[PDB]
DNA sequence: GTTTTATATACATACA
DNA sequence: TGTATGTATATAAAAC
């Protein structure tokens, strides 16, 4: 259970980098690092589920889309994003995993 | 008449000659979908010619949405190259146009019930089920969708001249049942 | 680098118009981070 | 710029650390090592 | 059952 | 209580 996609996020990469250091730089038990990441996967999921309110709206040109193995990938170009403020992005990559 | 039906869609078949691993194609082709739980094929799309392709594991392929024989074959070739570039030993064999759809506007209302009764052998009209009259022509084996507004849909053709001839045959009947 | 990670509830298409109902996600847009409960995507393919 | 994001991020760090502590204690590593993980992670995250 | 295209009705959820 | 999307109905054709 729990997808590992959130490890690619800013907070996820940071965690990876921290752990990698404790392993290499130090002598801190690897494998435990994996245990930690398994915890991360679950936490981010419940937190994003129970601790969020924002509603986003993304409108733009669909440059590319794709589906395989319960994962949708989209690349939106020249888009305006609305938070609940209006932000503009030249290129946005979206990766979505099945909710079911 | 000076009214020539407009081609709206062409469906074609092509044999690539090799077997394909759909997942590999999906993972390496842009704008492709692969959901074996829905349809056992890879759905792939290109913008020019704006068409859609149903690619199969057998190497069999169907291309739709083209509006001309040239576009149909061109798109088909494009999908072919894309598959080849992915690493599959595909070939472009047996390209065949299987269906051509066309439509036109006569610009005058039509008395459907009347049309149906006079040509009962070919006509099917249940406005409550579907608002158009389903006219099955035997001459060029073409099926026409006749509407009270004077708009016509013609389908089931192997070549465009069939769409054309089917309309020339029906036109007199349309004038014959003009509602004005 | 302008990456959105999330879950999808529904994805639909009509002609070249796509719509997507996203949930529980995180995005980095122009060096800033947003977290959301829901997101709707309206994109036009060519 | 988003505040909910930083709050979510805070919840994630705090929540993960406390959970991970059991395993950390099992592996007989070090409470201050866990503290380092927390500080570095939060450091990288900026 | 998929995908594409013209055409036309009813009906069904939403939205301010 | 309109403007919006959606569902459905019906046609040809191939591939699975």
């Amino acid at each position: 259970g729990y997808y590992e996609l959130y490890r690619r996020s800013t907070i996820g990469n940071s965690l990876v980098d921290a752990l990698d250091t404790l392993i290499s730089d130090g002598r801190i038990e690897a494998s435990l690092a994996m245990r930690v990441l398994e915890t991360f996967d679950k936490v981010v999921a419940e937190t994003l589920k129970d601790n969020t309110q924002s509603k986003l709206t993304v409108k733009g040109n669909l440059d590319t889309y794709g589906f395989c193995d319960d994962v949708w990938t989209f690349i939106v170009k020249n888009c305006q994003v609305t938070v609940e403020s209006v932000i503009s992005v030249d290129k946005l990559r979206i990766v979505a995993c099945n909710s079911k | 008449s000076g009214i020539v039906p407009t081609l709206q869609n062409i469906v074609a078949t092509v044999t690539l000659g090799c077997r394909l691993d759909l997942k590999t194609v999906a993972l390496h082709a842009r704008n492709a979908e692969y959901n074996p739980k829905r349809f056992a094929a890879v759905i792939m799309r290109i913008r020019e010619p704006k068409t859609t392709a149903l690619i199969f594991a057998s190497g069999k392929m169907v291309v739709t949405g083209a509006k001309s024989e040239d576009d149909s074959k061109l798109a088909s070739r494009k999908y072919a190259r894309i598959i080849q570039k992915i690493g599959f030993a595909a070939k472009f064999t047996d390209f065949k146009i299987q269906n051509i759809v066309g439509s036109c506007d006569v610009k005058f209302p039509i008395r459907l019930e009347g049309l149906a009764f006079s040509h009962g052998t070919f006509s099917s009209y249940e406005p409550e089920l579907f608002p158009g009259l389903i006219y099955r022509m035997v001459k060029p084996k073409i099926v026409l969708l006749i509407f009270v507004s004077g708009k016509i849909v013609l389908t089931g053709a192997k070549q465009r001249e069939e769409i054309y001839q089917a309309f020339e045959a029906i036109y007199p009947v349309l004038s014959e049942f003009r509602k004005m | 680098e302008n990456l959105m990670l999330c879950l999808y509830d529904k994805v639909t298409r009509t002609k070249a118009r796509w719509k997507c109902s996203l949930k529980d996600g995180v995005v980095t847009i122009n060096r800033n981070d947003y977290t959301f409960q829901k997101a709707q995507v309206e994109a036009e393919w060519v | 710029s988003n505040a909910e994001a930083s709050r979510v991020y805070e919840i994630i760090v705090e929540s993960v650390v406390n959970e991970v502590r059991e395993d950390f204690e099992n592996a007989g590593i070090d409470e201050q090592t866990l503290q380092d993980l927390k500080n570095i992670w939060q450091k990288k995250l900026t």
